[PDB]
């Protein structure tokens, strides 16, 4: 299970460039695909989405007429087409897997990403109350998240995710649907909430927990991230 | 030669007389004071389509939402009983499959049939596909039933007159349960997973011990083959369905024959049996396209669940919410 | 074929000596268990169409 | 005279409705042949409901009491919805030619994606040809002066055909669907006879293939035979002999369900 | 389906249904056959000519662009009254008899009688193969008599309709008539028997093709009240 992205470089304004994500090691023909962007000094941002059978495509309201996604199942490759590069598209792009059925864990594996430098309303907003906290290696930690709309649904699910990327590595997944623990993460993390107020708690603490923690929603498109909460030791 | 037979006959006569000594009164005399539960209506709520050939077996899940079913064309399908969605579809190597089981932890499924093999499938993999993890070989006759003990132990019933206990990690038998006469048809585990019952075509049912592996008790009273066996929720009783259009209830401590569930208008044999959550209602499937509901304490018929072809399997959820029945017309119906 | 006869007589001897109880006690135990758990059986007593997930 | 027409209308309406509900309520009978039989039942029901009351009302009197556009519309609908029954009958006799003259490939050629094409071609072509000839002046543009005096002078208007249109109607709605229904059943008669002698000496097709042909050849033939002769004749025919010949075509649609769905054991007991 | 994840789930279910439709279309164009016989019969080498305690086998062959599946039951014990219900929908049953022993033929006759009169096997026709004819030819003239085994052999003569050494034909048609009298003792015209004189041959597939075509044609004719 590994994904590799290729492309990037320096592009003159108004030009075009095509990005490629190559997947090898799993049943690529059964996973949805997303593109996620990280500004050089800001939080994460969502770009596009293509389903397993190519029967559904969504785009961000920021970029709808200039970007194009395509997948090639026989070759196990994902493509992104970019035209008329503005001055805002100067960030790093990620390639993310996703599978949807009863009990699955979407957004579980993230790619390595490639850098791209360009020379010179009705959606839900998620706000992180605190931007940085000091902690001690062995004490309890708590991080809170805020939403502008109730994420709880009629069926009974509350769509909230925690990622907690480390300083120098790609983001990973800690908690999905606000309560369920991931597969390979230590069982000292927990999550709880009521629909608009959410919290993430860590009982112990170790030198590997340093990083920035993010808060994402999945109730409806577009997908809106948080701001971040760095922990310094 | 003629001395051992005389001793065996004397022992059998002594056992029969000893059992008959504690006969006392009957269940019908005691229970006749209780008023009957009445008449029961169940309405079909969902219908599940997608199987090509006839359906042979199905099994619920501990989460009370998912289930698995097997078909003659060689296909395993995992359903979502709430939204009728399909979660998985697994193709088999051999198309003649007779049974299937669903793990208590929801991590594995098992199936087998006329290939004399039991296969284990892993549903939780890093890749997004379901693959086979272990093949258990060593039986001589066809496989007729199988049940999970935990993630590493499974008990199988075969047509070579013997049962077995397997270790999935190594794939080798650890115990063999011999003693039957004909081929064995079904088995039923206990809630504490310490004992289990079994039925075979020699019209006899036996009680086994998993830890030390020898027969503990034997029950008789049926006239023909044994097709399906259930086991009471309490753990001290079990029920059986046979080809002579009759159902039997046996106790473990008393070791006699309890009340009998039969009617004069039924000629065909029973295919499956199952109990309710409290043990008040016993319901069985028949060959005349129907599925009857019996009062387990009074041998009274109350309710009919009326499919196109022969009904081959039943099932009751852990919380008693719903009942699912399969049939030979390749349709699964969830009742309530 | 004396091995089969010896095994059969040994198994008969093993199953001959087991403690047994009265049928009325067993019937009373079954009745008590059925009566005790009568309130947790959705099939026995219908549930109103608000708590069940198989509505419509 | 009115009583028998009402009886025919009621029989058609009940038979088509009962076949339609029976071949739809049961998941047992969800076979492609049953769908093709259901489509024909729907066509016959539509023909019985709409056209027959108005035609009976027009035939009871000697003139028709509605506007000049409704006449056009009614006659085009009659032609379009009466050719569909014959097309469906000509399609029911092609799948039986694959059940007995090609038994090992019957299930791989009669799919559910072929019955759909058959029902399409059965619905589309008659409506387009009967609406593009009545409205767009091709109905009677060979003799305009004589047509008005003969029919439109003082009386309910009926199909009027020229010497060319009357031949195309014959060759399109009675000949091609008829020359294929007889050849198939005449091949099948020489197969059910040979296959029946070996079973007995190492019979029933005569009493089954005879009705299915002599019910179709008694209702449509006396009509379509006289229809094509008039333009080549001197129009010497009373408007009474060519008045009840419509009722034979109506009787064919009345008796279609009693011959194609009430004659086989797989439906009577189910 | 009011959530995006539910929409993705429904799309996955739809793709599964499309795959199932493809599987059904592939499945509806195949014919299943069940092969039965004994140890001395050449039913083992018939499969090889057409071409680890496993319990079943499978052989695939094609003629005139038609797919056939033949299932040989393997390591199962003496009696078969339980697993015979799974085969009540096949096109036909092939039976192979070794007619070169004069002693176990009574067992073969009993087995044929048991199979033909089964309740779950009604409306299935049987194709009867008589194998190893050269052994019979080499054994009849040695004189291994049949009158002792069957007392009615004295009052039997070659039928007039037979189309073949006259005594070799007498023995062959005596065995064939025994099998056919067993077959004709019942049946009510719902399943038939198609005997053959098979040797060590290459036209067995063609014979199976023709017999299956005749069986399906008769079934369809019976369905439409044409027979
Ligand atoms: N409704 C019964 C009266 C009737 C029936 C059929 C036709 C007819 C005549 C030639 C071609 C064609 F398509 C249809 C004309 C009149």
């Amino acid at each position: 299970v590994q994904l590799v992205e290729s492309g990037g470089g320096l592009v003159q304004p108004g030009g075009s460039r095509k990005l490629s994500c190559s997947a090898s090691g799993f049943a690529f023909s059964s996973f949805g695909m997303h593109w996620v962007r990280q500004a050089p000094e800001k939080g994460l941002e969502w770009v596009a989405y293509i389903s397993s059978g190519s029967g559904t495509i969504y785009y961000a309201d920021t970029v709808k007429g200039r970007f194009t996604i395509s997948r090639d199942d026989p070759k196990n490759t994902l493509f992104l087409q970019m035209t008329s590069l503005r001055s805002e598209d100067t960030a790093m792009y990620y390639c993310v897997r996703s599978i949807y059925y009863y009990g699955s864990s979407p957004f579980d594996f993230w790619g390595q990403g490639t850098t791209l430098t360009v020379s010179a309303s009705a959606d839900i907003v998620m706000t992180q109350a605190t931007s940085s906290v000091p902690v001690t290696p062995g004490e309890s930690v708590s991080i809170s998240c805020r939403s502008s709309k109730s994420l709880l649904h009629s069926n009974g699910n509350t769509y909230l995710y925690w990622f907690l990327q480390r300083p120098g590595q790609s983001p990973q997944l800690l908690i999905y649907r606000m309560s369920n623990l991931a597969s390979g993460v230590p069982d000292r993390f927990s999550g709880s909430g009521s629909g608009t107020a959410f919290t993430l708690t860590i009982s112990r603490l170790e030198a590997e927990d340093v990083g920035v923690y993010y808060c994402m929603q999945h109730l409806e498109y577009p997908l809106t991230f948080g701001a971040g909460t760095k922990l310094e030791l | 030669l003629d001395q051992l037979r005389q001793e065996a006959e004397q022992l059998k006569n002594q056992i029969r007389d000893a059992r008959k000594a504690c006969a006392d009164a009957t269940l019908s005399q005691i229970t006749n004071n209780i008023d009957p539960v009445g008449r029961i209506q169940m309405r079909t709520r969902r219908t599940l389509r997608g199987h090509l050939a006839k359906i042979y077996a199905m099994h619920w899940g501990t989460d009370s939402r998912l289930l698995v079913s097997a078909s003659q064309d060689g296909k395993l399908i995992i359903w979502d009983s709430y939204t009728t969605n399909k979660v998985h579809a697994i193709p088999l190597r051999s198309s003649w499959v007779m049974t299937c089981a669903y793990a208590p932890s929801g991590n594995y499924v098992a199936c087998g049939g006329l290939d004399n093999i039991c296969s284990i499938y892993n549903l939780k993999t890093r890749e997004g596909n379901v693959r086979v993890s272990r093949e258990l070989a060593g039986h001589t006759g066809y496989l007729s039933c199988c049940r999970f003990l935990d993630d590493n132990q499974i008990v199988t019933s075969s047509g070579d007159t013997t049962c077995a206990l397997w270790d999935i990690e190594t794939g080798q038998q650890t115990t063999t349960f011999t003693g039957h006469t004909g081929d064995v048809m079904s088995l039923s585990l206990a809630p504490d997973t310490r004992l289990f019952v079994s039925g075979a075509c020699d019209a006899s049912a036996k009680l086994w011990d998993v830890r030390e592996g020898m027969c503990r008790q034997t029950f008789t009273g049926h006239e023909s083959d044994i097709n399906a066996i259930c086991f009471f929720p309490n753990g001290n009783a079990f029920a059986t369905g046979s080809d002579d259009a009759t159902c039997r209830l046996f106790d473990l401590r008393a070791d006699q024959e309890l009340m009998t569930y039969s009617h004069d208008n039924i000629i065909c044999g029973i295919t499956s049996v199952s109990f309710s959550k409290s043990g008040r209602l016993l319901l069985a499937g028949y060959d005349d396209f129907n599925c009857n509901v019996w009062d387990a304490l009074k041998a009274d018929r109350a309710g009919v669940l009326a499919h196109d072809n022969r009904v081959s399997c039943l099932g009751v959820t852990d919380d008693g919410m719903a009942v699912a029945t399969g049939s030979w017309d390749s349709f699964l119906k969830i009742w309530n | 074929s004396i091995a089969q006869a010896r095994k059969l007589v040994e198994q008969l001897k093993m199953e001959a000596n087991i403690d047994r109880i009265k049928v009325s006690k067993a019937a009373a135990d079954l009745m008590a268990y059925c009566e005790a758990h009568a309130k947790e059986d959705p099939l026995l007593t219908p549930v109103p169409a608000s708590e069940n997930p198989f509505r419509e | 005279l009115y009583s028998l027409m009402s009886l025919i209308i009621l029989a058609t309406l009940v038979g088509n409705l009962i076949v339609i509900i029976s071949i739809s309520h049961f998941k047992q009978l969800h076979t492609p042949t049953n769908w093709l039989l259901h489509s024909m039942a729907i066509v016959d029901f539509l023909l019985g409901c709409l056209i027959m009351p108005c035609s009976m009302v027009r035939t009871v009197e000697r003139c028709w009491y509605f506007g000049e556009i409704l006449c056009k519309v009614h006659t085009s609908t009659d032609i379009m919805l009466s050719s569909a029954s014959i097309f469906h009958l000509a399609f029911i006799s092609i799948d039986r030619y694959c059940a007995v003259c090609d038994p090992l490939r019957y299930k791989a050629k009669i799919n559910i994606s072929t019955i759909l094409v058959m029902i399409l071609v059965s619905w589309s072509l008659p409506a387009v040809y009967a609406f593009g000839m009545i409205f767009l002046e091709l109905n009677l543009k060979g003799v305009e002066e004589l047509y008005r005096s003969q029919v439109s002078d003082l009386g309910g208007c009926s199909p009027f055909f020229s010497k060319v249109s009357g031949v195309l109607a014959f060759m399109t709605s009675f000949y091609i669907p008829g020359s294929v229904m007889l050849f198939v059943y005449y091949r099948i008669y020489f197969i059910a006879k040979g296959q029946a002698r070996s079973i007995n000496r190492t019979t029933k097709a005569a009493k089954t293939l005879g009705i299915m042909v002599g019910v179709f050849l008694v209702c449509w033939c006396p009509f379509f035979l006289c229809t094509v002769l008039d333009p080549f004749l001197g129009y010497v025919i009373p408007p009474s002999l060519n008045d009840a010949l419509y009722w034979f075509g109506y009787l064919n649609s009345a008796l279609n369900p009693m011959v194609y769905a009430f004659f086989y054991p797989w439906f009577r007991r189910a | 389906t009011l959530s995006a994840e539910d929409k993705a789930a429904v799309e996955r279910s739809k793709m599964i249904e499309k795959q199932l439709q493809k599987d059904k279309q592939v499945y509806r164009a195949t014919h299943r056959l069940l092969l039965l016989g004994a140890d001395n019969s050449g039913k083992s080498t018939i499969v090889k000519q057409m071409r680890k305690t496993s319990g079943i086998f499978e052989t695939k062959f094609q003629v005139d662009k038609v797919n056939f599946h033949m299932f040989d039951v393997g390591a199962q014990r003496d009696e078969r009254r339980k697993w015979i219900q799974c085969f009540n929908d096949v096109t036909a049953i092939i039976f192979v008899v070794d007619s070169s022993d004069y002693n176990r033929l009574q067992e073969a006759l009993n087995d044929f009688k048991s199979i033909w009169n089964n309740r779950w096997l009604r409306t299935i026709s049987v194709i009867l193969f008589l194998n190893k004819q050269d052994l019979l030819a080499e054994k009849v003239l040695a004189g291994s008599k049949i009158e002792d085994y069957f007392p009615e052999f004295a009052r039997y003569t070659t039928p007039e309709d037979a189309t073949p050494d006259p005594r070799v034909t007498r023995a062959k048609y005596f065995i064939r008539d025994e099998f056919l009298r067993i077959s004709t003792a019942s049946g009510d015209g719902r399943h038939y028997c198609y005997p053959h004189f098979t040797c060590s041959d290459t036209e067995n597939a063609r014979r199976i093709f023709n017999d299956c075509r005749d069986i399906i044609q008769r079934m369809h004719l019976r369905q439409y009240e044409l027979l």
